[PDB]
């Protein structure tokens, strides 16, 4: 059987170029927004898997006390 | 060898010339030539002969080359990858349109050559063989284009010889014969040329703009917007945009985004139409809502036509449609926030600045979709860049002489302004350095110090009651390069800056405030500057004031005394507030505060009732006691006491972990995953020989206390709030996990709820099972087995022994079980997770009907038979046997289970 790219049906019909006009709520979407709060920015700036599992649960806002914590972060 | 020299070879033009030559030599066999080049252009194999083409009309032809085709695959070159593919197209259409603009002169009306080439390229674009009706197309399309051309330099030769014959007119009869009879002859050149634009335009494009294939598709619509855009007196009209029109209504965005920049050519560089503008007042609420189009790179050219379409006019928008723009500044994609940023510039934006920048602070008040400025900003960073650098203008509004609304947002806008132009990139989710940058960056910096050295005591002054104002602008100083202070000769301002903090220090309560005052005074204590000696001073005795403070509240606190109540309390708290967050960011060991703290947590647990707030501050601040001693170690006196402190803080967190207040039980529990993996076996780790001694292994009792708190706290049933603190609470028992802390086994509670709280926790249970396979393939499988086994005892506890193993409860843990198959030395493991299956299945016999049990299990472990293996099969089946027996082997009607894993194996 050919491997040949052979088209059934070549053209959308006129009907359907109608209903494209009628409704495009499928190509349209809801506005998406970046982190709205500080708090939320913050979050996103160290969320994720990676991030979480390289940093301490109660935050150390010194390099001096934040080594401690990755000191120990290869088993 | 037309076909291959297009693609090998040369010059364009030279080929054409080439060609041209030979059809005035022989017309047949050069167009023979030219008829073979557009098949094999279509990645045919087949050739036509002089013998097809004298005789066969295009119909028997084109089946006659599907036949001999010859494909290996069903690539064709317009579809294949690499830069030679992409030269070749380019090629392919640049000699068709240099072909048909070379013969615009003699040959194109000689009857002959364009009818066969149309005929041909008409009946292409009708196969059903994709590779000719894609490539004839695009090939139908060029030739358009180059026609659009000679109609137009008809038309300028048409108006030329016009006005030469009505300069004659006026003025000699035989020279007006000459020009009536060249004015005849090129309006049948006229005729002519819309014969075979209509042609095609009837016999292709009509049919295949509408192509069931989206590539074909927007090849129609690309030069359908190429031919309004260069003749537009002759094609700029509804009965050519209508075509556009519908196709904004594609449900592909690769056709949609030709739509957008077909109608963008038509408004840049140039303007102005009427017969646009109707169109365009007639399909601007369909261009507004494809601003937010599913495919980013639509929504884009969207609000760029929008923009264009701003400049003609104005008149068509409506302020629903260009607020709606608006928003489109706090998008997610930088490149849609920046094209909607263009667009609210010249909107909105035309003391010289000072109205520009006030503009811009009631833009960011009426948004009510960002309560922070870091994104609006972002977007306006590329056009508004000189009104966002202007810090001396912003500057001066909030100090010399509007509401306190508009002063809190303008220093909002300020502070991001001022990070976004100190460090350089953009904001979180906004990002993806050179020669010249750096240097706009340095020039920023000390601008920014100069002014902000001088202006910033000032500001804490004026604005100091205020939380929210104050956390902003204490964020300012790590931005500066601490040199100027120095070499500056600002030492003065420094010292009022160093006394605002403080005095801000003390006035407030608020958690964020006191957080960026610590933040801050860490900042310009760093010693590598000359200022360090200055700071430290200031540092070394506002704390000199906590410390005694702290104490003096902490006597009459303790004993009876009065009562103490809700009023003593706030004044403890206060000030343990302050003295925590300082704690934090600077060492503070100097004042042995300890001691103060463990009095303070040691007591709350005798009496029973100790607020909140205050236990939550001293477990974070001895916290941070013992860490700061545990950072500075020689001495053996001194290690010896650590431990001392850090078993007995262990201690304390443990026993507040079962603290009837749920926030207190958190903080206790982040603090202990915290020091566990502090002081885990690790800690000795890195070349350390006093590291030995300090070492932590938690009771087996702790363990399970450390477990219960997630099962309870984790795992049940605005709200993106209290999940960010979930997530946090379970990886800090994950890391336990990984770094093997906590024994493995524990895991299996965590690895059961993959599922069950997949969008909730998956990520976090994926990379804990993950980083367990890269640490112990074997007892991970094992751990694993026994997830499944722990979801299985659970079924039973709630129903019994009839299953139904077609229920949903049954099904999910063999979905479970399926995806944990994909997990998978290499394969002593799945041998090991079917051994245990094998052994929990036989776990518990029955005791009648028959001495069943626990079988059903096999149903579960028969989902990872698939994935090994021959060989170990056999060492399966042989470790099942020790458990069946013939008699069991032999029935079969309900024992299914058993049935069904033996199939398998």
């Amino acid at each position: 059987k050919r491997k040949l790219i052979v088209d059934s049906v070549k053209e959308l019909d006129s009907k359907t170029i109608r209903a494209q006009l009628s409704d495009y709520s499928d190509i349209v979407t809801t506005l998406d927004l970046a982190p709205p709060t500080k708090k939320l920015m913050m979050w996103k700036e160290t969320g994720g898997v990676e991030k979480l599992f390289s940093l301490p649960a109660q935050p150390l806002w010194n390099n001096r006390l934040l080594k401690l914590f990755t000191r120990c972060l290869t088993p | 060898m037309l076909f291959e020299v297009v693609k090998m070879g040369s010059a364009m033009q030279s080929v054409v010339d080439d060609w041209i030559e030979s059809y005035k030599h022989d017309r047949d066999i050069a167009l023979l030539d030219l008829i073979n080049f557009f098949i094999q252009c279509s990645g045919c194999k087949g050739v036509v002969t002089a013998e097809m083409f004298r005789h066969m009309q295009n119909s028997e032809i084109i089946r006659k080359m599907t036949e001999e085709f010859d494909e290996d695959s069903g690539d064709y070159p317009l579809t294949m990858a690499g830069p030679q593919w992409k030269k070749f197209k380019s090629s392919f259409c640049e000699f068709i349109g240099v072909l048909v603009r070379q013969c615009q002169y003699s040959i194109i009306y000689d009857e002959y050559m364009m009818d066969t080439v149309i005929s041909l390229l008409t009946g292409l674009s009708d196969s059903q063989v994709r590779a000719f009706r894609h490539t004839s197309t695009l090939a139908a399309m060029k030739l358009m284009t180059a026609l659009v051309n000679v109609a137009l330099n008809l038309s300028i030769n048409m108006d030329n010889t016009q006005r030469q014959y009505e300069a004659e007119r006026n003025k000699a009869n035989e020279r007006l014969e000459l020009l009536l009879q060249k004015r005849k002859e090129l309006q049948e050149n006229q005729d002519e040329i819309e014969n075979m634009m209509n042609a095609i335009f009837k016999g292709v494009f009509v049919h295949r703009y509408r192509d069931a294939i989206a590539e074909i598709r927007a090849i129609c619509i690309e030069e359908i917007g190429i031919w309004m855009k260069m003749y537009s007196d002759a094609f700029l009209n509804d009965s050519y945009l209508k075509y556009v029109g519908w196709t904004m209504h594609d449900k592909q965005g690769e056709v949609r985004l030709k739509c957008l920049t077909a109608l963008q050519g038509l408004y840049y560089n140039k303007e102005l139409n009427s017969k646009l503008e109707l169109f365009t007042s007639r399909f601007k609420d369909r261009i507004v809502s494809m601003t937010l189009d599913k495919e980013y790179d639509v929504a884009v050219q969207a609000i760029k036509l929008l923009t264009l379409v701003l400049q003609s006019s104005e008149e068509v928008l409506t302020a629903e449609d260009c607020e709606n723009v608006y928003h489109l500044v706090y998008s997610a994609h930088r490149p849609v926030a920046v094209a909607a940023g263009e667009f609210l510039y010249k909107k909105l934006f035309s003391g010289p600045n000072a109205n520009l920048v006030k503009t811009l602070v009631f833009f960011f008040l009426e948004s009510e979709l960002h309560e922070h400025a870091a994104y609006l900003v972002d977007s306006m960073w590329d056009c508004a860049t000189e009104l966002l650098k202007d810090w001396e203008c912003m500057n001066s509004l909030l100090l010399e002489e509007l509401t306190d609304r508009q002063e809190s947002a303008l220093i909002e806008i300020m502070l991001c302004t001022i990070r976004q132009a100190a460090e350089c990139h953009p904001p979180v989710g906004r990002g993806t350095l050179t020669a010249k940058e750096k240097k706009t960056q340095l020039d920023d910096r000390t601008k920014i110090t100069e002014l902000f050295a001088v202006a910033l005591p000032q500001l804490l002054a004026k604005y100091s009651v205020d939380a929210e104002k104050v956390t902003n602008l204490l964020q300012l100083p790590q931005y500066f390069d601490l040199e100027i202070y120095t070499t500056g000769r600002l030492e003065k301002h420094l010292d009022a800056l160093l006394r605002q903090i403080r005095n801000i220090v003390e006035k407030h309560t608020d958690t964020d405030v006191l957080e960026a005052c610590s933040k801050t005074y860490h900042a310009l204590c760093n010693e590598e500057f000359t200022i360090f000696n200055r700071v430290d001073i200031s540092r070394s005795q506002l704390i000199d004031e906590l410390a005694d403070k702290f104490n003096r509240l902490l006597e009459d606190f303790l004993q009876e005394g009065e009562e103490p109540d809700e009023d003593d309390a706030y004044q403890v708290l206060s000030t343990l507030k302050r003295i925590t967050a300082f704690h934090n960011a600077h060492d503070l060991s100097k004042w042995d505060l300890f001691a103060c703290n463990y009095k303070l947590l040691k007591t709350g647990i005798e009496n029973g009732d100790m607020p909140e707030q205050i236990v939550i501050h001293a477990l974070q601040c001895t916290h941070y006691v013992i860490l700061w001693q545990l950072a500075k170690i020689s001495t053996k006196e001194d290690l010896l006491r650590l431990k001392k402190q850090m078993r007995v803080f262990c201690q304390i967190c443990q026993h507040y972990l079962t603290n009837v207040n749920t926030t207190v039980k958190e903080q206790a529990f982040t603090i202990l995953c915290d020091i566990l993996m502090i002081f885990s076996h690790q800690i000795m780790s890195g070349g350390r020989d006093m590291l030995e001694p300090l070492v932590y292994t938690p009771d087996s009792s702790l363990q399970s206390e450390l477990l219960s708190f997630i099962l309870d706290h984790v795992f049940i049933e605005s709200k993106i709030e209290a999940l960010h603190k979930r997530r946090n609470l379970l990886a800090a028992f994950c890391k336990l996990i990984v770094y093997t802390v906590v024994e493995m086994n524990t895991a299996a509670d965590i690895f059961k709820q993959y599922m069950k709280y997949y969008n909730d926790y998956g990520d976090i249970i994926k990379e804990t099972m993950s980083k367990t396979r890269q640490i112990d393939k074997i007892q991970c499988a094992k751990t694993l087995i026994l997830s499944l086994q722990q979801l299985f005892n659970e079924m039973i506890q709630e129903n019994g022994y009839n299953f139904d193993r077609s229920s949903s409860t049954f099904s999910g843990i063999k979905e479970l079980a399926r995806r944990f198959a994909l997990t998978f030395k290499t394969r002593e493991a799945i041998a090991m997770l079917h051994k245990d299956g094998i052994e929990f299945a036989f776990k518990e016999p029955n005791p009648q009907g028959e001495s069943p049990l626990n079988l059903a299990f096999l149903d579960i472990l028969s989902e990872f038979s698939s994935k090994l293996l021959r060989q170990d099969k056999r060492t399966v089946y042989v470790y099942l046997e020790k458990f069946m027996t013939f008699q069991m082997s032999l029935r079969r009607e309900v024992w299914l289970p058993l049935m069904s894993y033996r199939n398998s194996l």
